[PDB]
């Protein structure tokens, strides 16, 4: 889920995820453990997003053609709970 | 007192086919070591990933260098052994062509028997040094199994 940013000596990269890991256990080293990792970049169009600070001030997502899914208790009782308060 | 002298040493060399009856070595060289050998490493060891130790058994050959005075009968006999072409004649199953046995006596009386081996290097023509002499000829054997009986 998380995207990571990597800062080497002078070079800064963004949108990376780890893709590998290779531990090693050898008589050459007992105290420590030599490891070799690997990262790959997530490629996306429009690398610089555009953001609005107002939630109402935003565009319109589109959700299409779902089902009413029914499975509901009753008609009168739910309304008599919703307006009478209980 | 301990006596570690080498004067009075003899070597009798017998070969399976070329020299069925054998010959003897008496004229050893004086500039170079008469008889010499390399170390025997019949063991090894390996390290385990936690730092432990493990020892096993290896296969170890044995090498001998024998030096003689040039122009002796010993030198010509060893040259004859050297020129014996291993390809010729016929051998027993699992026996190696020309299974050579070398038995050497210490001056005290102790004796050593080495078998299952052959000769593998040596000089072809004599060498004349700076001083005007002839360099001592040196030949090398290799053996597979040995023995030892150091009582007398």
């Amino acid at each position: 889920d998380t995207l990571y940013k990597v800062i080497t000596r002078g070079m800064v990269f963004e949108r990376m995820m780890c893709t590998s890991e290779a531990l090693n256990q050898t008589p050459d080293m007992i105290s420590a453990t030599p490891a070799r990792l690997t990262f790959s970049q997530v490629l996306v169009q429009n690398p610089k997003p555009i953001m609005f600070r107002n939630a109402g001030d935003s565009s319109m997502i589109d959700r299409g053609l779902a089902l009413a899914e029914d499975v509901v208790g009753s008609a009168g009782d739910l309304f008599d709970y919703a307006v009478n308060g209980v | 007192m301990i006596n570690v002298s080498g004067f009075g040493t003899g070597i009798v060399i017998v070969s399976a086919s070329s020299f069925p009856m054998g010959f003897s070595l008496s004229k050893f060289a004086d500039d170079e070591s008469p008889i010499s050998s390399k170390e025997l490493e019949p063991f090894g060891y390996e390290m385990l990933y936690d730092g432990g130790l493990f020892a096993f058994d290896k296969a170890a050959p044995l090498e001998v260098s024998v030096s003689v005075i040039a122009g002796s009968e010993d030198d010509i006999n060893l040259r004859i052994l050297l020129n014996s072409k291993k390809g010729s004649f016929r051998f027993l199953p699992g026996i190696i062509p020309d299974m050579t046995t070398l038995v050497a006596t210490l001056p005290d009386g102790g004796r050593t028997v080495l078998s299952n081996g052959t000769i593998l290097k040596g000089p072809a023509i004599d060498t004349i040094q700076n001083t005007g002499r002839r360099k001592g000829n040196t030949y090398t054997f290799v053996f597979g199994s040995y023995l030892g009986a150091q009582t007398a």
